[PDB]
């Protein structure tokens, strides 16, 4: 049999939400920035021996249109919360995204993964310990990724599915 | 108008003529912003809109264009430099035909702009309104039909020619 998971990718503008999604779906990376309005993708994978369909909603970094963003969060089962390791403000923004998800879904325990993207770059401003400490404070995993080299891309999405499955056991 | 300049765009669809859209630019109330768009429409500074694309068209909302530097929706530049401040918010997004500046947050006006195809009042106070379609709203409605929910157009919509009307 299989299962299906609604995954939602959120985070500040330009952190690599789409590049991570496109690596997962289409196995390529481009330097050109194509700013998102909204896109959805589907992919069949096997995670821990269990086949599933991933429904990935790639959201824009903006946080206006609360009516639409609240609906994203209501429908979503797990959330990739992405920042870029060379953008301190995008790391500081993570708290707001998490608070909105908890509010909309009426829960302190929502499946989430903290993703520190662009780890290929030499311009780091957020160190790993900072991110691990933040993820620890939330009780969620932290995954370092590069959409450019594909480092950690599968891990980030697969870990999120593992988080959903753990939550469903409760 | 006795005071406000009129500029035009000749719109093309994969290079084929679609029609002409003309705009009244509200120099009487938004002079710096209107002058930027006027000059980018004549090309008199040596750069401007001619040849550029309406890269983001979303039915029910707007037609956005004006990136003649990166040619991919991320670029743009004003006649004052890469960016200039929000001049005022005197005018509001009151319905179809309103011409307003696109931006990346406060005080980041460059060359990108959008033409509303409906009232977009949630943009009031955030985007500087500086003109309106004078003639050719039917051409804007025709452009809107090449858009999609995520803004991607099914055919390439360009400003094949543009300039100022006497
Ligand atoms: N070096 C490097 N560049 C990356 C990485 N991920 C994304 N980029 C670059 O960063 C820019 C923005 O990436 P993108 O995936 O579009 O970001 P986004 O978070 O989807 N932006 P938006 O909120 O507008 O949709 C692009 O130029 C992209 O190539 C990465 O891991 N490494
Ligand atoms: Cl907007
Ligand atoms: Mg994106």
């Amino acid at each position: 049999s299989m299962t299906e998971y609604k995954l939602v990718v959120v985070g500040a503008c330009g952190v690599g939400k789409s590049a991570l999604t496109i690596q997962l779906i289409q196995n390529h990376f481009v330097d050109e920035y194509d700013p998102t309005i909204e896109d959805s993708y589907r992919k069949q994978v096997v995670i821990d021996g269990e086949t599933c369909l991933l429904d990935i909603l790639d959201t824009a970094g903006q946080e206006e249109y609360s009516a639409m963003r609240d609906q994203y969060m209501r429908t979503g089962e797990g959330f990739l919360c992405v920042f870029a390791i060379n953008n301190t403000k995008s790391f500081e923004d993570i708290h707001h995204y998490r608070e909105q998800i908890k509010r909309v879904k009426d829960s302190e325990d929502v499946p989430m993964v903290l993703v520190g993207n662009k780890c290929d770059l030499p311009s780091r401003t957020v160190d790993t310990k900072q991110a691990q400490d933040l993820a620890r404070s939330y009780g969620i995993p932290f995954i370092e990724t590069s959409a450019k080299t594909r480092q950690g891309v599968d891990d980030a999405f697969y870990t999120l599915v593992r988080e959903i499955r753990k939550h469903k056991e409760k | 108008s006795m005071v406000n300049p009129t500029v035009f765009f000749d719109i093309a669809v994969d290079g084929e003529p679609l029609g002409r859209v003309s705009f009244e630019l509200f120099a009487d109330k938004v002079p710096k912003t209107a002058e930027n768009f006027r000059a980018l429409s004549t090309g008199e500074k040596g750069f401007g809109y001619k040849g550029s694309c309406f890269h983001r068209i979303i039915p029910g909302f707007m037609c956005q264009g004006g990136d003649f530097t990166r040619h991919n929706g991320t670029g743009g530049k004003s006649i004052y430099g890469e960016k200039f401040e929000d001049e005022n918010f005197i005018l509001k997004h009151t319905g179809p035909g309103i011409l307003s500046m696109a931006n990346a947050g406060p005080n980041t006006n460059g060359s990108q702009f959008f033409i509303c195809t409906a009232k977009t009042e949630w943009l009031d106070g955030k985007h500087v309104v500086f003109g309106k379609v004078k003639e050719g709203m039917n051409i804007v409605e025709a452009m809107e039909r090449f858009g999609s929910r995520n803004g991607k157009t099914s055919k390439k919509i360009t400003i094949a020619d543009c300039g100022q009307l006497e």
